[PDB]
RNA sequence: UCUUACUAUAGUCAGGACUAUAAAGGUCCGAACGGGUUAUCGUUGCAAAGAUAUCCGAAGAACUAUGGUAAGCGAGUGAA
RNA sequence: GACAUGAGUAACAAAAAAGAGUUUAAGGUACCUAAAAGGUAUCUUAGAGUCUCGCCUAAAGCUUAUGGCUACGUCAAGUAACGGCCUCUAAGUUUAUAAUCUGAAGAUUAUGACGAUGAGAAAACUUUGGUACCAACAUUUAAAAGUGAAAAUUGUGCAGGAAGGAUAAACCGUACCUAGAAUCUGAAACAAGUAAGCUAGUAGAGAAUACGAAGGCGUGAAUGAGAUAACAAUCAUAAAGGAACUCGGCAAACUAACUACCGUAACUUAGGGAUAAGGAGAGCUCAUUAGUCUCGAACGAGUAAAAAGGAAGAAGCAUGGAAUAUUGUUGUACGACUGUUUAAUUAA
RNA sequence: CUUGGCCGUUAAAUGCGGUCUUGCAUGAAUGAUGUAACGAUACAACAGCUGUCUCUAUGAUUGACUCAGUGAAAUUGGAA
RNA sequence: UAACAGUUUUAUUAACCUCUGGUUUACCUGUUGUUUAUGUGCCUU
């Protein structure tokens, strides 16, 4: 580098267009209501559903 | 290839039970063998008194044991006898300071040094299938499955109670073909008569039950020499 | 540059050439712990 | 048919560099990218360097006409045509060829 | 294709058996059957022409694929040719072996007169 | 054994000790007289 | 600058990707479900439902093929060309299913899946239809039409059928798994 | 304790071939080992001298280990 | 000294490689449950382990050194199955003694002392100089055979191959690491470097080459998951042509090893050149058998014996079938030659 | 001076080899001169061989690229 | 009229895989060395 960046030419480049993204794609289990996300299975449906799938069956 | 065994009852050709999976006793297998129906099965073709007496070492900090046909054991004992149990787990050498006589089988034939050479194979048999095909051992017990590789190969290593509870076993009649037994085929069979020779008093206890026809003595001959007092329970 | 010039250094060979008694025992070795002593020094050889 | 980012070679017919006689790390670079001071301190305007490459529409003229087959519904024309199978295309009569016969224009009309 | 350095098998009566192509005459793109090209002769056969002479020639069948208008393609085991004059004839009297059809479309009626098989 | 000189055709497994481990729990390599019969458990120390 | 790629390489050598394959199908019927990655799960799955083909076929060359994908064709060709067999044999295609979840590592945060064989014990889609309908009867709601679909989708190939949803819905209702469960309306009066 | 030479006690050189020898050769092919010929890579490197391939010697003026000796006015050592 | 910039960028790529289950301790969340608790599931930190797959293997394995900023419950009278200490001395050392020399410091010779990289009784119980010597090389020898050591026997070449002494159990060492997965040296958790023994088997002349039983490993998130642009590195294949490239065949390719095979030019210091050049053969199956070996009873049979074996035969595009050994020839200059040289830009 | 003349090699010879030599400025242990053998020395030619090239194309792996974790350096008088 | 037969080259730019070729690292076939698993496996009364 010749030149130090100045604070606003870095602050373009840290933050112009590069701002985190909101998860709206977001929606409820049908068997807990919980919030999950959407076209995804449940966590905790999931592993509660595989761990009583061990027990009995 | 290698054929391992599952933790299942069976039965035994002993005349006692040697573990709780044993399901019957004195179950005849197999038909007696050459020199198992003989009164007195002589030394053919091994130098004479070689049979009669068989001892057996221990290490007496990690509990592996050797046994020699011998008074004494050289270094091909352990390289013959001491399979690979991890690293810093198997001695380079025998060291004198931690290796001393564990029990001493004596026969009462004093020139039927066949029946010995069978009950040596029989323990060094036993042995090779506890520290390996030891599926008895892998849920109960001392449960080797459930520990590292370091602390597993720690415990294969101390096959001093494994080598008491044998000797109950193959005196008693255990193994298929050991001469241990005389079938009379007039067929009545019985046992040979054996004495076991112990350091330790309290070392003949590892095995639950012992037969009727070995008698228990305490110190082995050449221990005193070595001013070596054996360890007596009842002082 | 440097080179590795202490790889198979043996400890024999550190108390022959800065060890103590190759300095009390030679006239040249009197000047140098008497030197490391007037400066205070704890390690006065090898 | 879209080609992604092309290189010097395959984006203008740059003939590369040396394989073996000596060359280090340039086989398919492109070189130089001009002048020093004396042509401008820059590199101009309209200089070819790697890019994207295709994608773009592409004009084909003077095809004959060999087949025309109302129920397969299918225009058979000679010659290769830009784009990929199933891709949509514009047929028009030739820009540099006089326009077909004055029956032919009303027949069709008819 | 025929390029520079490549070696031929001339195949007429006027001494050469083999010449190598030093250029293709009136193209860029290297030579197939019924191209000009300039060789030097480099093996003669037992006013005939000498070794290191240099002569045009015309590639008569090649070891590389020609199609044609009706799809049939031809391949030869090797590249031959037959020396001519800067004005287009044959120097030779009498073709041994079969050589390329593409010379009747390039204008090379001379050559097949003495053309036992054509391929 | 019938042919005893040094260049018999060999058709035993020179290595004696083939996946054999004692760790790994790998079983005998072959069928030996006490295979069939339960391991003797002892009392622990 | 060449020809688009034909599947994934999943960053592995071609001697890796395929034992990398091998291993996801031979662990998918011993288990008969895993949870990976979803790239892996789509890979294995072309593999998976071309070895069930093989298992309903008659030649030995489809014993033989299926020899040579699992990595212990002793212990578990008795078991595809058994009860597998006899699972998918009305079944024209699509015999392994593939639903997203959350990720399995949360350090990479690299999207995770469950590749699963439908219809059988372990699928996770015919719980969680039966725990939908656990949570109905137990909240007087009425299943929508999505939960309708799949409650068909599960049990119109299954040996036993809708017997076997039955009974899983009244052994999650016994054991109160639905306990806690937010009826479906009160969720547009929550924000979190 | 690097390195050069010397010195004392020790150690290593698969196999094969030719040659007058069973063993007499600064012999031959080629591993270990010892060199570092060419090329590429690397150049804020894995590395303040490395990686890969190729190449040379490999019973000798060979190589290696543990000690010892000779160096800083004169120059120690130096197949230079 | 603190804090910016580059920049949340490079980097975490030794061309071994991972995949799916299980599980312990502590703690953080959600739900069940409101008597605290406990249960189910899940996440974090520090671990362990099962199955499958791959890598190293005359190692990236095991046993021990040099050494160590890894850790302290590592245990011996001696041999088998151990070193040191101790005894003897080599090269050398000496602020020891005597003599001598010397501006002082010191140096010299003799003697003494000291000094291993060497030599030291017995034990599965034990306490003269070829009448030679234990350098190199070769040969022979623990009697069923073969292999490898120990020591000895005999011989060979010149380069002519130590010294000295003899002949009831103290003290110190003993853990762990051996460099491809947490330890040595390279400034460090470095693709480098470092001693000795062992280092499965198949197959081979072999420690070459390929596979790899056990074992270890597939790093301390010092990374993991995706996508598979340009370009770079490291590679594979290629129509026709075959050095047209270039300072120059740089690089790459061709060639290649093996046989008790055939054959081999000019020239020559008569040794060579020469493994010249240039050709032939190879795997599987099988007729056949003088002896050796086996079986039955001289003879017969047998390769589920080692070998020999032929102008025998079968199949395929191909039988030096995969891997390993990098072309041939020719004319000059310089230096006879093998060697040595600027450690790390010049190896001539 | 100079790519010295001539002959051979090349389609084309400032090269190489042979020869003529009036050698700016060869020469005899600062050795002169010709062979065999040897050479990772240097130059030149032939055969074969090839992506060296005509003229590049495709394919594989690792980087490059994106997401998650960790987190440098040279550099910088100030900069719209 | 019908039928039959004949009606440029070179260079350059771009596009395109029908043809001739090249490529093919999860296709088919043959084959060598070695390893692992499974099945099977000699003579005689
Ligand atoms: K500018
Ligand atoms: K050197
Ligand atoms: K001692
Ligand atoms: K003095
Ligand atoms: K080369
Ligand atoms: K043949
Ligand atoms: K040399
Ligand atoms: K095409
Ligand atoms: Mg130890
Ligand atoms: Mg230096
Ligand atoms: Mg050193
Ligand atoms: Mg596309
Ligand atoms: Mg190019
Ligand atoms: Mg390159
Ligand atoms: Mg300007
Ligand atoms: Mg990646
Ligand atoms: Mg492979
Ligand atoms: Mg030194
Ligand atoms: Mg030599
Ligand atoms: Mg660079
Ligand atoms: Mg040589
Ligand atoms: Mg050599
Ligand atoms: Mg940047
Ligand atoms: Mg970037
Ligand atoms: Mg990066
Ligand atoms: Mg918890
Ligand atoms: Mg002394
Ligand atoms: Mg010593
Ligand atoms: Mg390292
Ligand atoms: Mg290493
Ligand atoms: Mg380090
Ligand atoms: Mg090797
Ligand atoms: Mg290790
Ligand atoms: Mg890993
Ligand atoms: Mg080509
Ligand atoms: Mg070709
Ligand atoms: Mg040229
Ligand atoms: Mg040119
Ligand atoms: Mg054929
Ligand atoms: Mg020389
Ligand atoms: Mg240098
Ligand atoms: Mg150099
Ligand atoms: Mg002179
Ligand atoms: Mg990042
Ligand atoms: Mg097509
Ligand atoms: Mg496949
Ligand atoms: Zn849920």
């Amino acid at each position: 580098p010749k030149k130090k960046t100045s604070h606003m030419k870095k602050r373009h480049r840290q933050m112009a267009g590069k701002a985190l993204k909101d998860v709206t794609h977001l929606n409820r289990c049908p068997a807990c209501g919980n919030l999950k996300r959407m076209h995804h299975l449940c966590s905790t449906c999931l592993g509660k559903l595989k761990g009583f799938m061990d027990r009995n069956g | 290839s290698t054929h391992p065994t599952t933790a299942i009852p069976k039965p035994t050709t002993a005349v006692l039970k040697t573990s709780p999976l044993a399901e019957e006793t004195a179950v005849e297998l197999k038909s007696p063998s050459r020199l198992q129906l003989k009164s007195e099965p002589g030394n053919k073709g091994n130098p004479k008194g070689h049979g009669d007496r068989i001892w057996a070492f221990h290490h007496i900090e990690q509990g592996q044991v050797i046994y020699s046909t011998k008074p004494v054991i050289s270094h091909q004992h352990l390289i013959r006898q001491q399979p690979f149990t991890g690293k810093n787990l198997v001695p380079r050498k025998i060291r004198k300071d931690y290796w001393r006589p564990l029990a001493m089988i004596e026969l009462a034939g004093k020139d039927q040094g066949a029946v010995g050479r069978s009950v040596y194979q029989k323990l060094r048999e036993f042995k090779k299938r506890h520290e390996l095909d030891w599926a008895n051992e892998a849920e109960e017990g001392r449960k080797l499955m459930h520990k590292s590789k370091r602390e597993r190969g720690q415990e294969l290593n101390d096959q001093k109670p494994n080598s008491v509870a044998d000797m109950a076993a193959v005196l008693a009649g255990a193994g298929k073909g050991n001469l241990m037994w005389q079938v009379s085929r007039l067929v009545k069979r019985q046992l040979r008569r054996a004495t076991v020779y112990w350091t330790n008093e309290q070392d003949k206890f590892h095995a639950r039950e012992w037969s009727d026809n070995v008698s228990h003595e305490v110190g082995i001959p050449g221990e005193a020499e070595k001013k070596r007092m054996p360890i007596r329970m009842s002082s | 540059g440097p080179r590795p010039t202490m790889s198979g250094a043996t400890r024999l060979v550190q108390k022959r050439r800065h060890g103590f008694l190759s300095r009390v025992k030679t006239k040249n070795g009197q000047k140098t712990l008497k030197r490391r002593l007037a400066k205070g020094r704890l390690r006065l050889s090898a | 048919r879209g080609m992604g980012f092309a290189g010097g070679m395959k984006r203008h017919g740059f003939a590369g560099q040396e394989a073996s006689h000596g060359n280090s790390l340039n086989h398919r670079t492109i070189g130089s990218v001009g002048g020093s001071q004396g042509s401008g301190s820059r590199v101009l305007p309209g200089k070819k360097m790697p890019g994207r490459m295709g994608a773009q529409q592409h004009t084909v003229q003077n095809l004959p006409i060999l087949m025309v087959d109302n129920e397969l519904g299918i225009v058979v024309v000679k010659g290769a045509v830009a784009g990929h199978k199933g891709a949509v295309v514009k047929v028009q009569d030739a820009v540099k060829k006089a326009p077909p016969p004055e029956e032919f224009v009303e027949a069709t009309k008819q | 294709m025929i390029q520079l350095k490549t070696m031929l098998n001339c195949i007429d009566n006027s001494g050469a058996a083999l010449v190598e192509c030093a250029m293709v005459v009136g193209q860029k793109r290297h030579a197939s059957i019924g191209d000009r090209i300039v060789v030097v002769v480099q093996k003669q056969r037992g006013t005939k022409v000498k070794r290191g002479d240099i002569r045009h020639a015309v590639v008569v069948r090649t070891k590389q694929k020609v199609q044609r208008r009706d799809g049939s393609v031809v391949r030869f085991d090797d590249n031959a040719c037959v020396l001519i004059n800067k004005a287009g004839d044959p120097i030779g009297s009498r073709i041994n072996g079969v050589v390329g059809q593409e010379l009747r479309k390039k204008k090379w009626s001379k050559i097949l007169s003495m053309a036992p098989m054509q391929a | 054994k019938r042919h005893k000189y040094p260049t018999a055709r060999v058709t035993r497994d020179n290595s004696k000790q083939r996946g054999e481990s004692a760790l790994r729990k790998s079983g005998t390599r072959w069928k030996l007289s006490v295979s069939d019969e339960p391991l003797p458990e002892p009392v622990p120390r | 600058a060449g020809a688009h790629v034909k599947y994934r390489h999943l960053s592995r050598s071609s001697a890796h990707r395929q034992a990398l394959l091998r291993n996801l199908v031979t662990s998918l019927i011993k288990n008969e479900t895993i949870h990976t990655t979803y790239p892996k799960a789509k890979e294995a799955q072309r593999l998976a439902e071309k070895l069930i083909t093989l298992s309903k076929r008659d030649t030995e060359t489809a014993r033989r093929s299926a020899q040579g994908i699992l990595y212990t064709p002793d212990q578990l060709l008795p078991k595809l060309f058994g009860e597998i067999r006899e699972r998918y044999a009305n079944r024209p295609g699509g015999y392994t299913r593939v639903l997203r979840t959350e990720p399995k590592d949360q350090y990479s945060q690299a999207p995770s899946a469950i590749l699963e064989l439908v219809d059988g014990p372990k699928d996770m889609r015919f719980a969680m239809t039966a725990a939908t309908v656990a949570r109905d009867r137990e909240q007087k709601t009425e299943s929508t039409d999505l939960t309708k679909k799949n409650m068909d989708k599960v049990t119109r190939f299954r040996k036993d059928g809708m017997r076997a949803f039955e009974d899983m819905v009244a052994s999650l209702r016994d054991m109160k798994f639905t306990a806690g469960a937010i009826n479906p309306k009160e969720w547009k009066k929550l924000d979190r």
